């Protein structure tokens, strides 16, 4: 996940947005490949058990 | 039904001429070589107070 | 409708038509600079009625309305009353003539006036 | 921070009678181009670029003209300087109720607490402005009450620390009411 | 839950018009439910609740500091079976 940029003058070719908790915190380049490290993390106790990972491609968040 | 309804705002309109148009030359996009044109024309009393785009674009156009 | 971006200033264009000189510029309101306008399009839009958004499929707006049905006559497969009739054209017919649509689930027959 | 779309009530001349973008922070409904210039932006083509439409409607354009527009009216020279934090200062200094801290600094704890910088609470906003765009035109759906997606349910964790807080509140009120009879001999 | 409760209150200085007050709390202690009897601090049980008719809750004490220039505070009533219970 990359950080959220501080100017207002890049704009975002293909970076989809991460939303922790309705909270913007960054940024993924691709999603389909972040979701599924992220879910690998959940499944070996690295994370909590009772967290949401949705991945959504009508809103590209 | 412009000249049986006065519900539409004053403009300061004297008239309102409707020329039909099967080919009309507007050069903005040649899509429709099958279809016919509508043109809409204000009559103004020799002045300016009437050429103004937000009007004409929301009482006119609705009307 | 149709928005321009200003050179210099990266604002909002405003039209702004030259009486002296009768033709069609481009002005903008923060920066002193007027620009040429192209082809005389400041307005366009494709007329959509659809002004009541999310919630014309609660109620029957009824944006397509339904074929009426006579029982005033007799098809020719089936001895059916009930009939679908409305107008249209033909290929290369110039007018308008009935058209006949059986009401009978079986039947599948259509025929003109 | 309750961002609407709805018909220009305030300066109405009878004409100019179509929509625009408005926002409730504060107790005080100022334009969302004065605080889209107040906070980062500088042009109006970088102030479009965070709001991504990529779409063709005439209800969306028009309204964000008409947003520019009595936010150009509203305020003088709002798109050069600092003019727009003055009447973002004066609207919330108006108000019933005004917090006593600066209005420099209420946009940093108020405006989307959960973000650090001031000009990401504006591409927040942008993308608010985004998501509303999206749903007025028929792009995107809006919240059901009804699914289960969108409901929390809380059974101990939360409906009894609010009845504890609003008797700790009583019994605070309860206290210095109490200790300002026994303070000056 | 109790610590978030008794961390997000900011208690207002005590000016009447020098001589002030200004009162604060500190951390969050919750005791067991047991007997106020005449012989000792007996265990109480949630029946002995249900047969004499009383409230099982356990008392809540928090540091209180005054400063000018462990207190009961109430009562909350025990789940049985919680992570305080007999
Ligand atoms: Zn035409
Ligand atoms: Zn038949």
């Amino acid at each position: 996940m990359e950080e959220l940029m501080d100017d207002t003058c890049t704009p975002l070719f293909g970076k989809h947005k991460v939303l922790l908790n309705g909270d913007w915190v960054g940024l993924c380049a691709d999603s389909e490949s972040f979701v599924a490290e992220l879910k690998s993390r959940r499944r070996q106790s690295e994370l909590p058990r009772e967290m949401e990972i949705k991945r959504d491609k009508d809103d590209n968040e | 039904q412009y000249k049986s309804r006065n519900r539409e705002l004053k403009l300061d309109i004297v008239d309102l001429d409707i020329q039909n148009t099967n080919h009309c030359s507007s050069d903005d996009q040649a899509m429709k070589d099958d279809n016919v044109c509508i043109t809409v024309t204000v009559v103004e009393a020799s002045k300016h107070s009437v050429l103004e785009l937000d009007a004409i674009r929301l009482v006119l156009i609705p009307f | 409708s149709t928005m321009k971006f200003c050179r210099e200033c990266n604002n909002i264009l405003y039209p702004k038509e030259d009486k002296e000189q009768k033709i069609l510029l481009y002005a903008c309101r923060n920066c002193d600079h007027q620009e040429v306008a192209d082809n005389s399009c400041v307005y366009r839009n494709e007329v959509h009625h659809s002004v009541s958004e999310r919630t014309q499929i609660l109620t029957d707006v009824a944006s397509d309305p339904t074929l009426p049905r006579t029982k005033a006559v007799r098809c020719s497969k089936c001895q059916h009353r009930e009939a679908v009739f409305f107008q249209a054209t033909a290929r290369g017919e110039e007018g308008m003539t009935l058209f006949f649509v059986c009401c009978n689930p079986n039947c599948g027959h259509r025929w003109r006036e | 921070f309750i961002v609407r779309l709805s018909e220009n009530e305030k300066a109405e001349d009878y004409k100019r009678r179509e929509k625009v973008l408005t926002v409730y922070f504060l107790s005080t409904e100022i334009p969302v181009w004065l605080l889209f210039f107040a906070l980062g932006v500088s042009s109006d083509k970088e102030a479009m670029d965070l709001i991504a439409f990529d779409g063709d409607d005439a209800s969306i354009t028009n309204s964000l003209i008409a947003s520019i527009h009595v936010a150009d009216a509203v305020c003088e020279a709002f798109r050069c300087g600092n003019n727009a934090l003055t009447y973002v200062e004066q609207q919330i200094k108006s108000t019933k109720f005004p917090p006593a801290e600066s209005v420099d600094e209420c946009l940093h704890l108020y405006l989307f607490p959960g973000l650090q910088s001031l000009k990401k609470k504006a591409r927040f906003l942008g993308y608010m402005v985004k998501c509303l765009l999206n749903s007025y035109a028929g792009k995107r759906k809006c919240e059901n009450r009804d699914s289960f997606r969108n409901k929390r349910i809380e059974l101990a964790g939360e409906l009894l620390e609010r009845e504890i807080r609003v008797h700790l509140a009583h019994a605070r009120r309860k206290m210095t009411r109490a200790m300002q009879k026994h303070l000056s001999g | 839950g109790l610590q978030n409760v008794f961390q997000s209150f900011g208690e207002m200085l005590v000016e009447p018009s020098w001589r002030y007050a200004t009162v604060k709390f500190g951390e969050v202690t919750v005791e067991k439910p047991t007997f106020f009897s005449d012989d000792k601090e007996l265990e109480f049980l949630p029946w002995h609740a249900r047969l004499q008719n009383m409230t099982y809750s356990a008392r809540i004490k928090v540091n209180v500091q005054v400063e000018v220039f462990d207190i009961l505070i109430g009562s909350i009533p025990v789940m049985v079976k919680s992570i305080l219970c007999k």
